[PDB]
């Protein structure tokens, strides 16, 4: 059977002002099939908490996954996005930055 | 709502 | 405008752990508006949008009750198309299930949707005609002239022909209030040189509802594909969604380039250049 690797988006729900509150978001998109770990991370630490949306695909079945939690920006907190998946040989780093 | 009741099997 | 009901059915089997898991999540347009966990304590079709609430207590009942129909039809077909498809009963398989009505700005019938997945590719698909189906392969037609005899159109037709759509209705009237907004997308322009002789552009737009837009970056009005980047369409979680498009540009020529954007929402397509 076929399997998909996961596309990655870290972004934020509103545009990023330090001491401003924003929700961290990871857009998990065009994977297969839908057993993913998806994890937030701060400063290279498990944030807790994370909730997901209900498990839906596209139009080529492929599943799309969105994980979030709502956090306060500064100036050098630093975030990432950790997705584990059967199609990945180790977990993959996708770093977030306030301009992509 | 979903779908007319009945589901056939496959 | 027109609009469109949508629900999405996946049912994974877990060997050694357990019945599969089973979600549906119920939409109108973009608007996700119910959902089914098999796994959540719950045991309920849960609300998702604030107009669905209102819906009564046998509402909820027998949306619960029709919906774990369908997880019960899928638990029997995964082990049928095991069997089909002679795999292991060890091994994890997935199927996928597709269907809904559209209206137009009148609220009459424009077309019907079912499709069938299993570990992830087409299995069977209503045609166009909601009278006959299309296989995939030889255990689809085991499948197909099953439904044939068994008569599974007939069915399926009567539901996306009447109570789909005319629900499709009712959901669009009680939540009016929601669904018939368009959401102009907010766009702004960023710039990041790569090096001393390269630059990137990046043109975004936040905030807009629908999913649907378009975005296009030109070169002296010429539409570019190299040196260019689209990411999906991404949710922004409050009903809104993101996009952006770049294009990497060489020192000083900025100018002559321009992203084009196009939205429902939007009276009048806009052109951003780097000012």
């Amino acid at each position: 059977m076929i399997q998909r690797t996961p596309k990655i988006q870290v972004y934020s729900r509103h545009p990023a002002e330090n001491g401003k509150s924003n929700f961290l978001n990871c857009y998990v998109s065009g994977f297969h099939p839908s057993d993913i770990e998806v994890d937030l991370l701060k400063n290279g630490e498990r944030i807790e908490k994370v909730e997901h949306s209900d498990l839906s695909f596209s139009k080529d079945w492929s599943f799309y996954l969105l994980y979030y939690t709502e956090f306060t920006p500064t100036e050098k907190d630093e975030y990432a996005c950790r997705v584990n998946h059967v199609t990945l040989s180790q977990p993959k780093i996708v770093k977030w930055d306030r301009d992509m | 709502v979903v779908v007319g009741a009945r589901g056939v099997g496959k | 405008g027109s609009h469109s009901m949508r629900y999405f059915y996946t049912s994974v089997s877990r060997p050694g752990r357990g019945e599969p898991r089973f979600i549906a999540v119920g939409y109108v347009d973009d608007t996700q508006f119910v959902r089914f966990d098999s796994d959540a304590a719950s045991q309920r079709m849960e609300p998702r949008a604030p107009w669905i609430e209102q819906e009564g207590p046998e509402y909820w009942d027998q949306e619960t009750r029709n919906v774990k129909a369908q997880s019960q039809t899928d638990r029997v077909d995964l082990g049928t198309l095991r069997g089909y498809y002679n795999q292991s009963e060890d091994g994890s398989h997935t199927i996928q299930i597709m269907y809904g009505c559209d209206v137009g700005p009148d609220g009459r019938f424009l077309r019907g949707y079912r499709q069938d997945a299993y570990d992830g590719k087409d299995y069977i698909a209503l045609n166009e005609d909601l009278r006959s189906w299309t296989a995939a392969d030889m255990a689809a037609q085991i499948t197909k002239r099953k439904w044939e005899a068994a008569h599974a159109a007939e069915q399926q037709r009567a539901y996306l022909e009447g109570r789909c759509v005319e629900w499709l209705r009712r959901y669009l009237e009680n939540g009016k209030e929601t669904l018939q907004r368009t959401d102009p997308p907010k766009t702004h322009m960023t710039h990041h040189p790569i090096s001393d002789h390269e630059a990137t552009l990046r043109c975004w737009a936040l905030g807009f509802y629908p999913a649907e837009i378009t975005l296009t970056w030109q070169r002296d009005g010429e539409d570019q594909t190299q040196d260019t980047e689209l990411v999906e369409t991404r949710p922004a979680g409050d009903g809104t969604f993101q996009k952006w498009a770049a294009v990497v540009v060489p020192s000083g020529e900025e100018q002559r380039y321009t992203c084009h954007v196009q939205h429902e929402g939007l009276p009048k397509p806009l052109t951003l250049r780097w000012e």
